[PDB]
């Protein structure tokens, strides 16, 4: 039984009569339906996974400087010339220096001088598609009724488990029914548009971290770049972004790099949705999942079961959440079980009639010996009620206050 | 919050001393600030060791190099380190922690230099005489002496089942001969001293049970 | 660095006691200070703390509502006020730095204690109650019987064996503090399980501060 | 004549990640490196109840600290007014020669 505690929740009941619910799924929330005859299933979105993305573009934020290297001529002699300044390795700049006899040349003018230097790629960052046809939904589910509190955080054994279910949901498989054993089946159809928005919203992996960005953005990175995935050196372009030639006397200038730009771009992708992932499957935190679910096959477990006899007490007293709606805990001091445990709204003396709403509907106990603790769920109604649980004699009786 | 240490250890000269403190799973040792205090008989207490890591920490003042503490974070455990025992460092140990304004002391730890090979313990356990059975009270007296290190744990009996009421033992008492001593007590009517049909004074000293019984026949 | 403790001593179930400690060597309007006790022959347990302005103040469960800790920074005296006293609270008391450091705490300095008894009885003379062998225990004639010493208010209390005469195999030991506040002690004698029927055994108990003299058979 | 006035850290470590944290009406988290002055620290309201392990479902404080280490460094000196120093070079025609320029 998840999603009790959840600050997210969203009560919707179901339409009495034939199972006809649409529920929007968010990713930090989650949302309990209400079915007239049905356990009232709880069902949340986990995780929502990009699958297989193929590399767009690399950019390289910090880099390494190898072999610097100047050739200079005299004025009047052509151009200067290096064997490396052809290579698509080497960064280089041409410029025009100042000459004359104190240089060591015969004429007073301008001297032509070439300086190149071997790049190196430190770290990169890398650009990746998404293809919104390749996404991948996973679903929890959990029926109410007959779940202790140790079932509010717990995956393990839930296909044994009839009351948890996993579900996932794919572009290409939009229909989808989970198996929960006793309970039957609970069909479910889901398809979204903005899984992200329209055509575009690269994926970027830098520094162990992975973020997402938009196309035009990162189009415009003033970083060396090449376009593919990586191959033995790959080629890169505008090297000229990371390393910068300065104070160039003759015959020699200086070259240095810029520097990591990891704190520059850090702060540019300041302010968009973005999420983590581990391993080799992108995990997004993003909602909007327009479900229609069908819960025809969605059995019971327990009509035939009979009243308690046996008395209970409070372990925890009637707390109320963020919705107003009170969750109650209880031992039970009896061997009846398995039974169903008698549970009422506000009324309380001669001939009353409940006021008020039950979530946990149908609630029963399990365990037959002896002293077994349940969790229930009630939304009192717009007022203020008692919660009666138990019958006749050994009852149990409180007032709540929807303040 | 709890911090078990056993009650005692014992060993020889030149010795790397390994005294543990359990952290219950309340707190974690990893992120603990350990304090251990050193108490000899007749002194109080002084700071021995703080030691949150071996890059922090600081050994008391005149404390020597040969004082180390260590983790494991496995076992919720922090350790106190003598390397070369000396008898000096024979002394009562106490490990602790600070909790959000509680200072949580260990049960403490008797370290014990041996300098006297070890010894066994010698009991003898007596029944209520016939002056106390009347005016109606009954008293067993067992009675421990020339043991080494002065720590005997003692469980009283009564046709089998532990009884568990009516017990008081001495602490243990250096004596004459550089040994320990100690003395636990039975207090019972004379119908509850009647009504077993023999009761028993069991001495444990380092994993070995002495047993003396004793009939109202 | 000095601390010197006062302001203890005999007190009885629901009374109050004041204690002083005076500081030296040290800036004492700069440091946190804290009181820690030690039952007789037990650990040690924390009592209250006060920082070094006195704005706050902590207590243990055991101690909330019955204590108070005071600070004189301009006097250099920690003050710890204790109220309705009950036997819980027989222990040496300990004054110490509570210090505060860049990520670092601890009981640096400790003083040597001051002794507070909580007791109902100001005088009280013992009962004395034989302890008769009644079993043999086979161990080559070693019949023992003694004598117990109960519920009496000042320590000292001597014992003899049959006037001074029986001195060889003599046990007495040292006595134990109940939770009643009153002292219980017994003394033991190995004797010839032959001389049972020959020799008669004599206690001789002398508790010179309620002026008693017990001759027990 | 420089005196260094203040250095700031621009590339940085961190080490010995840690978190303390308590159910709602048990008061405040507490860690013993929190006051360090080393350790950097923030402490937070989470949401807890019983699928955190909880008694009651309220917001529970949360403390996490961990160790900085500074890797690089920058450091701001002061310039004394009225402390410079030029070096001004001079040269004299007639007799000299082009290699003396």
């Amino acid at each position: 039984i998840r999603c009790i505690g959840v600050s997210n929740r969203d009560f919707v009941e179901g339409m009495s009569g034939g199972t006809w619910v649409d529920v929007v799924l968010e990713h930090g929330g989650c949302v309990t339906v209400m079915a007239q005859d049905k356990p009232t299933v709880d069902i949340e979105l986990v995780t929502t996974t990009v699958s297989n993305m193929a590399e767009v573009r690399s950019y390289c934020y910090e880099a390494s400087i190898s072999d610097m290297a100047s050739d200079s001529r005299c004025p009047t002699q052509g151009e200067a010339y290096l064997d490396k300044q052809s290579d698509t390795q080497y960064v280089c700049k041409r410029t025009l220096v100042d000459r004359g006899w104190g240089n060591g040349c015969g004429l007073f003018g301008k001297g032509s001088l070439v300086t190149c230097a071997k790049f190196a790629c430190s770290k990169k960052m890398t650009g990746k598609s998404i293809q919104p046809e390749n996404l991948e939904y996973r679903i929890m589910l959990s029926v109410h009724g007959s779940q202790h509190s140790g079932m509010i955080v717990n995956d393990t054994g839930h296909e044994t488990d009839e009351n948890r279910a996993k579900v996932e949901i794919t572009p290409n498989s939009p229909r989808a029914e989970a198996t929960l054993g006793g309970f039957g089946s609970l069909g479910l159809d889901c398809e979204p548009r903005t899984g992200l928005d329209f055509s575009d919203l690269y994926y970027l992996t830098m520094n162990n971290k992975h973020w997402l960005v938009h196309k035009e953005w990162f189009h415009d990175i003033p970083l060396p770049w090449h376009a593919g995935a990586d191959t033995g050196t790959p080629h890169w372009n505008n090297k000229e972004a990371l390393v910068e030639f300065k104070d160039a006397h003759a015959k020699r200038q200086t070259v240095v790099v810029l520097g990591s730009q990891e704190g520059a771009v850090h702060t540019a992708l300041a302010g968009a949705l973005e999420a983590e992932m581990d391993g080799a499957k992108g995990r997004l935190s993003s909602g909007h999942l327009k479900c229609r679910l069908k819960m025809d096959k969605l059995r019971l477990k327990g009509v035939s079961y009979s009243l308690c006899t046996a008395a209970f007490t409070f372990t925890k007293i009637p707390a109320e959440t963020l919705h107003g709606t009170v969750t109650v805990e209880v031992q039970y001091a009896g061997t009846d079980g398995p039974c169903k445990v008698p549970a009422q709204m506000a009324v309380d003396m001669q001939t009353l009639t409940p006021v008020g709403r039950l979530i946990t509907a149908n609630p029963v106990i399990t365990e037959s010996t002896e002293n077994s603790k349940m969790m229930l769920e009630l939304d009192p109604p717009f007022g203020d009620s008692y919660i009666v649980i138990g019958v006749g004699e050994k009852k149990i009786t409180h007032h709540w206050h929807r303040s | 919050s709890v911090l078990t240490q056993p009650p005692s250890l014992s060993a020889s000269p030149g010795a790397s001393a390994r005294l543990p403190c359990t952290l219950s799973s309340d707190l974690n040792v990893g992120t603990k600030n350990m304090y251990w205090y050193q108490q000899k008989p007749g002194s109080a207490p002084r700071l021995f060791l703080y030691y949150y890591s071996d890059s922090d920490k600081q050994l008391g003042p005149g404390v020597p190099n040969r004082v180390s503490g260590s983790k494991e974070t496995s076992s919720n455990t922090a350790f106190l380190l003598i390397s070369g025992l000396q008898p000096e460092d024979e002394a009562d140990y106490y490990c602790q922690v600070y909790d959000n304004s509680a200072r949580v002391f260990g049960g403490g730890t008797r370290l014990t230099v041996l300098g006297q090979p070890k010894a066994a313990p010698s009991v003898t356990l007596f029944p209520p005489s016939s002056e106390e059975l009347q005016a109606n009270k009954a008293t067993l007296v067992c009675l421990i002496s020339d043991f080494y290190p002065g720590a005997v744990e003692v469980a009283w009996k009564a046709d089998g089942s532990a009884v568990n009421a009516g017990v008081e033992t001495t602490k243990p008492s250096k004596q004459s001969n550089n040994k320990y001593a100690a003395s636990s007590y039975l207090s019972l009517t004379s119908d509850q001293w009647k009504s077993h049909k023999s009761y028993s004074c069991q001495v444990t000293h380092e994993g070995s049970t002495v047993e003396k019984t004793v009939a109202p026949a | 660095v000095q601390l010197v403790e006062s302001g203890g001593g005999l007190v009885q179930p629901g009374g109050s006691l004041r204690l002083s400690c005076a500081a030296s060597g040290f800036t004492f309007s700069s440091d946190g200070m804290s009181w820690v006790r030690q039952a007789p022959g037990k650990g040690l347990e924390w009592v209250s703390y006060i920082s070094s302005g006195g704005a706050t103040t902590y207590y243990a469960d055991s101690v909330k509502g019955r204590f108070t800790i005071s600070r004189d920074n301009s006097k250099n005296t920690l003050s710890l006020q204790m109220n309705s006293l009950r036997g819980e609270d027989t222990a040496v008391y300990y004054c110490a730095k509570d210090i505060t450091a860049p990520g670092r705490n601890g009981l640096d300095s400790w003083g040597q204690g001051v002794v507070v008894t909580v007791s109902s009885a100001s005088t009280k003379g013992p009962s004395v109650f034989p302890l008769a062998p009644s079993s043999r225990s086979t161990s080559e004639s070693t019949a023992a019987l003694g004598c117990l010493v109960k519920d009496y208010f000042p320590e000292p209390v001597t014992v003899s064996w049959n006037s001074g005469s029986l001195t060889s195999g003599v046990h007495t030991f040292p006595a134990v503090l109940q939770s009643s506040g009153l002292y219980s002690l017994s003394s033991v004698v190995t004797v010839p399980s032959s001389s049972l029927g020959t020799q008669t055994y004599v206690c001789n108990v002398n508790h010179k501060p309620s002026n008693t003299k017990v001759d027990k058979r």
